[PDB]
């Protein structure tokens, strides 16, 4: 806890505003208050005159739609001196330093005599406020000119909290009274006197716009306008009583922008409404009670951490929108009522205002989700979560924050089509003051209802919505809007639910004698798309049908059809970004591949069933030693192979799946390792013999393995199943491990580091490989979108020639980080969201100082507890102590399976490690500079190939796509298994050997999959090299240079680049075509 | 165009 | 171009590279010096550096044969010792774990010859060969980069012969069993030192080499603080 407390204090002092810029502002707006008093009074006027008073003035009054007309504006207008006051966070002294800039809210209370008791009807009082604001702006401008301050002051109108009904004046300073350096700007809020209108008449259920329907938004707008100072004094006493109010406020302040939460309007579409005030007001309600027994949930002696924790706990578990609502007394213990108003509500009986009116139903659940998931991290003790909770902005990119995004282009966008304007209709102005608010609610309801359980959260955002307009104009002007609609287009942003996202059918109400109301809305909403259909269980229900596609999800089809039918037949729905990523995933050569969804693992399952058939044959067979167990460890068994398995597609490098066979423990094993394996091969030899005899339909052949260095006797059996799949078999022996432990002990002290490396890769293939597949296969079920993303990440590595040095496991452990550790984000449910998160993590990963450790567990045991946790960092510190620069090891990837942390990240050259991080940052920077689109995505997935010193072009004799199982084909294995060689791509093997010969000087790379990244025909592959700095320049020759060099002087040599090329060309033979140096 | 990054061999990029 | 010998004594031995379409007078340079060593198998050897890719013994037979014809010198290469282009054989794992079945720089190798008459013939030819590069580079020799061993190497995805494997395993097990049998008898044969010291050997032991490795690999509690006159007096001293 002490670490967290000090982290808070460090965080505060970083964000504390500088007191000098404070003293500068009070110098200004104190003088501004003198200007306010200078303004003269005014007499009673009608709308007809004031239009003539403002007809020629530069100022124009900001009437709110519907503007007063001469008939209904018989009310008169007058101005009188206001009661100048300062409110907001600045009044409470709870503000912080903001690079974008902060705001000072000063309130002007119009005198009570300017109102009649019934002026809260039909926008009566508001129109008085608008002219009052306008009359101020006229006199402020001339008095601003008189005092010569206008040179560095810019004045513009704006809407308070993006509320169209509350225009306000905006005072900002451009580059003695100049406060531009302060990054502060004053807001002029024209509020009403307290208790001008009976608050009972202004309840959310009541109405105040005659046409009856309730008007919660307008009722709050007027009533909130009359209640500003009252909540100031309410917050003031709480700050006095509890010492940690301001500290808790600023922690809540910071948490909000990281999640993109503000006090602005949300019914318009923007995520927000919850600011400091809604945070701080909820503090006081809970400090005064909050429980179902009116018991205090927060005690005034609580520290900053405890005050913040309870509310993050409060918002997380108590529901304030659908079932339950909280009431408190500003002027009386706060009580949690079980009844709910179906909208977020924090009622105040003293003031009769619901502060949570600005909260949309959709945003509240999103808010509740963030509170709950932070509470889990707040309770977390194993890992420090201070940076994630506070020092990480999740709102920078919508795609990273939100799984799917659809942008909808409404028709005729210098006004909306007559039909769409007609749909808004008179009935909804009273309910929803602006069309932007109405259309968002229309889009949410149809989109929410159409998708249903397929999604978790839905957000509708009005792209290009402005809130500030010049004083010369009455209402904000959008270039597309034409003073009609303040937006460019709407974007439908979704949090999809992986469990039921790809469900082929949307279940509806059951059949009955009399069509029920739920059935009524069900048939009407989907129309022809609706149908009554029966299932195997015998249930009769109304249902609609969708068709899966390998390019798009079912959601794109639903949102398109649902939105066109209800909102507008002319709208255009397009999400091409997700389409590109789906296409970049290879399309297998299986029946109905195009119709198959990206979440379907049928291809992997058919491989397992074929293995099961061979799994039975091997056991019933009689051997000198009984078979203990057969453990498949291949990539396809863990749903990670770059291309899905295809029958007889043996050009796929992943065609042969590793399988570990272990026989029963015996004491007759040879104690000599070369004798040990020749006994191992003698097993597989017998397995081949009776397998050939008893089951002739299976074909088999042996091959050598050289993955373990110096262990040149390993022989593996490759079994070609009749189904069209290949399996590769190797022995595991209990003696094998200890012999390697014997191997390290006897070695000379100089050779021991080399031998342990041999042991490291042995356990990576034999011992730890079993554990990696077991855990990953189980965890993959919970993370439905882990399967698609990891291939696309590996596909991305192959395009940039990184898979050759990166073991497949390391990519998997990297790709799973956003899921077991999704904070501060949510678990991805989309291919684009999951992939970009992997790229983001690499961009911000400091592998020199920050270790990567994961809990390979299903979502909330095997979780890392504190003792095992601390052990792993202690390993990282010890390794970094010996390797501070990280030259020997770069990525420290550890887990329960790998506590050492060096198992799957050893042997990678430093250039490749920096290249991996280099591409990720440029990828993130590319997304920053240019938003996600088709051109960027192609730019992400294409290789530069220029920075490489020399580039070698290869072309295979035949196209390898069709034998690789990729749809732009063999149907049986060759009669002679030697013919298999003719249809392989060896370039992955070629590069490996040349690395060994030229490790000291060159780093060659090649594309491991040629069928996927080999152009149209999948026959083109490239070898790219790099000359190290030392041998790039001239060197004095020595027997230990260990390089191919040419003499220049008697005692100097230089790299012989051309001789290297000829060796590559001869070794490539016909495959090599062109050389670029 | 292409996603091209200067090769860093001193780990200076991090 | 003028360089014929390094100051340390390494004679430069240029070769012409093949003509390939991908690579449109490119040369490869090999550095050599006499190798001196009292050991017999390394005697009559020529130390070589910067060997071409996959240079087996046959590659030097052609090269020395070219040298023999051009300089009418008699030289025969016996074998190329220490040829590890990819470092597979740098460590002998068989010898290290156990002594049974195995009693045992880089980019360089030792080129053994039949007799001292051959090596002095070749090294004189190598000097004259080096001088060619300065005056007439055209008559330099050409390295083929292709041999039968090359083709076997190039065909990586070849199923081995099952019949050949059967014989190889059968020979290897039989030899191991004889050696293992002999080792087990030796330990459990009542070994006695010349001074009549009978070595102790535990049951299930198989190799004396293992016994040595264990020897290499590998009163306070019963003492009483208060038993004697002086002890309690020491306690008595500390007590006060």
């Amino acid at each position: 806890s002490n670490i967290f407390k000090l982290q808070i204090d460090e965080l505060l002092e970083q964000v504390k505003l500088k007191q000098k810029h404070v003293l500068k502002v009070e110098k200004f707006l104190h003088k501004l208050y003198d200007i306010l008093q200078e303004i003269p009074d005014w007499e009673e006027k009608s709308l007809a005159e004031v239009d003539s008073f403002f007809k020629n003035k530069i100022v124009s009054v900001p009437f709110v739609d519907p503007k007063p007309i001469p008939q209904n504006t018989n009310y008169k207008f007058n101005y009188k001196k206001p009661d100048i006051s300062l409110i907001g966070s600045f009044a409470l002294k709870a503000g912080i330093y903001q690079p974008n800039g902060s705001s000072i809210d000063t309130l002007l209370t119009m005198p009570k005599e300017l109102f009649e008791k019934k002026d809260f009807l039909n926008f009566r009082c508001l129109h008085k406020r608008s002219v009052y604001l306008a009359y101020l702006t006229h006199h402020l401008l001339i008095l601003l000119k008189k005092d010569k301050l206008d040179s560095f002051l810019q004045l513009e109108y704006s809407y308070f909290d993006n509320d169209p009904l509350l225009p306000i004046l905006r005072i900002s300073c451009s580059k003695d009274y100049n406060f531009y350096k302060t990054r502060f700007s004053i807001n002029l809020l024209i509020g009403f006197p307290y208790k001008v209108f009976e608050p009972k008449k202004l309840l959310p259920n009541r109405n105040c716009i005659r046409i009856l329907p309730a008007t919660p938004l307008y009722n709050f707008s007027v009533l909130s306008s009359s209640t500003h100072e009252n909540y100031l004094k309410y917050l003031y006493k709480t700050k006095k009583q509890t010492e940690s109010f301001v500290e808790a406020t600023v922690l809540g302040r910071l948490w909000l922008q990281q999640r993109g939460f503000s006090s602005n309007m949300s019914h318009s579409g923007s995520l927000g409404g919850f600011g400091t005030f809604e945070f701080t007001i909820l503090m006081a309600a809970l400090l005064n009670g909050g429980g179902i027994n009116s018991n205090k949930i927060l005690l005034h002696g609580f520290s900053s951490y405890q005050l913040f924790k309870g509310v993050i706990k409060y918002l997380a578990t108590m529901d304030l929108c659908h079932d339950g609502h909280l009431q408190f007394h500003s002027n009386p213990a706060s009580k949690y009522i079980d009844e709910g108003f179906q909208t977020p509500t924090l009622f105040d009986k003293s003031t009769k205002v619901n502060i949570l009116t600005k909260m949309t139903v959709s945003s509240y659940q999103i808010l509740k989700e963030y509170a709950g998931e932070t509470l889990r991290m707040l309770n977390n003790v194993v890992q420090d979560q201070f940076s994630n909770i506070f020092l990480t902005n999740i709102s920078r990119f919508d795609n990273l924050k939100y799984d799917l995004c659809y942008d909808v282009q409404l028709p005729l966008g210098n006004n909306l089509e007559t039909s769409l304007a007609a749909t808004f209709g008179s009935m909804e102005r009273v309910k929803f003051i602006t069309l932007e608010n109405f259309l968002a609610h229309k889009i949410t309801n149809v989109a929410r209802y159409a998708l249903g359980d397929r999604i978790k959260y839905i957000q509708i955002e009005m792209v290009g919505q402005k809130s500030d307009f010049p004083i010369t104009k009455r209402k904000v002007y959008s270039n597309t809007g034409g003073n009609h609609f303040n937006f460019d287009f709407v974007r439908v942003k979704l949090i999809v639910n992986p469990s039921e996202c790809d469900k082929l059918v949307t279940k509806g109400p059951a059949h009955s004698e009399t069509m029920s109301t739920e059935a009524a809305v069900f048939k009407n909403f989907w129309g022809i798309k609706s149908s009554l259909r029966r299932f195997k269980d015998g249930s009769i229900t109304h249902c609609c049908v969708w068709s899966t596609s390998s390019s798009e999800p079912i959601i794109s089809s639903i949102v398109n059809f649902a939105l066109q039918k209800h909102v507008s037949k002319k709208a255009q729905i397009s999400n091409e970004t997700i389409k590109k990523f789906h296409n970049f995933l290879p399309l297998p050569n299986l029946p109905s591949s195009a119709k198959t969804s990206v979440l379907n693992l049928s291809s992997f399952f058919n491989l397992k069933k074929s293995f099961d058939d061979l799994y039975k044959i091997i056991f019933q067979m009689k051997l000198p030693l009984s078979v203990k167990s057969i453990l498949p460890v291949g990539s396809a068994f863990r749903y990670t192979s770059l291309c899905q398995p295809v029958p007889f597609a043996y050009s796929d490098p992943d065609f042969f799946q590793d399988v570990i066979l272990e026989f029963e423990t015996s004491p007759k094993w040879p104690d000599e390792i070369t004798s040990l394996e020749k006994a191992k091969t003698a097993f597989l030899l017998k397995i081949q013999e009776e397998l050939s005899a008893n089951s002739s339909t299976y074909r088999s052949f042996f091959s050598r393995d050289e993955s373990i260095p110096y262990n040149l006797e390993i022989v593996t059996l490759n079994i070609l199943t009749p189904e069209g799949y290949g399996f590769k078999f190797r022995v595991l022996t209990e003696r094998d491990e200890i012999l390697y432990l014997r191997a390290i002990a006897n070695a000379r002290n100089e050779l021991k580091p080399e031998l342990e490396a041999t042991f490291l890769k042995f356990t990576a293939k034999y011992l730890a490989s079993v554990r990696h597949t077991r855990t990953l296969e189980n965890i993959s079920h919970s993370y439905q979108f882990y399967s698609p993303v990891v291939r696309l990440f590996k596909r991305w590595l192959d395009t940039h020639l990184l898979l050759g040095h990166i073991t497949d496991e390391l990519a998997e452990l990297i790709a799973i980080k956003p899921f077991v550790d999704p904070a501060p984000y949510f678990i991805p449910g989309s291919l684009e969201n999951g992939f970009l998160k992997v790229l983001k993590f690499i961009s911000q990963w400091n592998w020199k100082d920050d270790p990567l450790i994961l809990d390979l567990v299903k979502p909330e045991s095997e979780r890392l507890t504190l003792a095992q946790y601390k052990g792993i960092q202690m390993n990282f510190t010890n390794l970094r102590n010996s390797d501070p620069n990280g030259t020997h090891l770069q990525f420290f990837v550890a887990s329960k399976n790998d506590p050492s942390g060096i198992l799957y990240s050893s042997g990678i050259p430093l250039p490749i490690a920096t290249r991996l991080t280099a591409l990720a940052k440029v990828a993130v920077n590319l997304l920053q500079t240019h938003g996600l689109n088709q051109q960027t995505i192609n730019l992400l997935f294409t290789p530069g190939l220029k920075d490489y010193d020399f580039v070698v072009d290869l072309r295979t004799p035949i196209g390898l796509k069709s034998s690789c199982g990729i749809l732009s084909a063999p149907s049986n294995f060759p009669e002679n298994l030697n013919d298999l060689s003719e249809k392989m791509d060896p370039t992955y093997q070629l590069v490996k050997y040349l690395n060994l010969k030229y490790k000291n000087s060159l780093i060659l790379s090649s594309r491991k999959y040629i069928g996927v990244n080999g152009g149209e025909k999948g026959d083109k592959n490239v070898i790219t090299g790099l000359i190290k700095p030392l041998f790039k320049g001239a060197h004095k020759f020595r027997v230990n240079l260990d390089c191919n060099v040419k003499p220049v002087d008697d005692e100097n040599v230089i790299l012989n680049k051309e001789a290297i090329f000829h060796e590559i060309a001869a070794f490539g033979n016909d495959m090599v075509i062109n050389f670029e140096t | 165009l292409s996603l091209s990054a200067g090769f860093d061999w001193t780990a200076s990029i991090l | 171009e003028d360089i014929s010998a390094m100051k340390n004594g390494f004679i430069v031995v240029p070769f012409k590279l093949p003509d390939h379409k991908a690579l449109p007078a490119s040369l490869h340079f090999m550095f050599a010096k006499r190798h001196q060593s009292s050991n017999s198998n390394e005697s009559d050897c020529l130390f070589l550096v910067n060997l071409p890719l996959l240079s087996n013994i046959e590659h030097m037979k052609k090269f020395v044969g070219q040298l023999c014809g051009k300089y009418d010198t008699v030289s025969h290469v016996e074998e190329l010792l220490y040829n590890d282009e990819f470092g597979l054989h740098e460590v002998d794992l068989s010898a290290l774990t156990s002594d049974l079945m195995s009693s045992t720089p880089r980019n360089t190798a030792l080129l053994k010859f039949v007799d001292a008459a051959s090596i002095n013939n070749c090294w004189n030819a190598l000097k004259k060969y080096s001088n060619l590069h300065a005056k007439h580079p055209n008559e330099l020799f050409e390295w083929t980069y292709t041999t039968p061993s090359f083709t076997t190497f190039v065909n990586f995805y070849k199923p081995l012969d099952i019949d050949y494997l059967k014989e190889d395993i059968h020979t290897h097990m039989a030899i191991f069993e004889q050696r293992e049998a002999q080792a087990q008898e030796d330990v459990q044969s009542s070994i006695v030192d010349e001074d009549g010291f009978t070595l102790v050997v535990g049951k299930n032991t198989k190799s004396l080499n293992s016994i040595r490795k264990k020897i290499l690999n590998k009163i306070d509690k019963k003492a009483k603080k208060d038993f004697y006159r002086f002890q309690v007096r020491e306690r008595k001293k500390q007590e006060i």
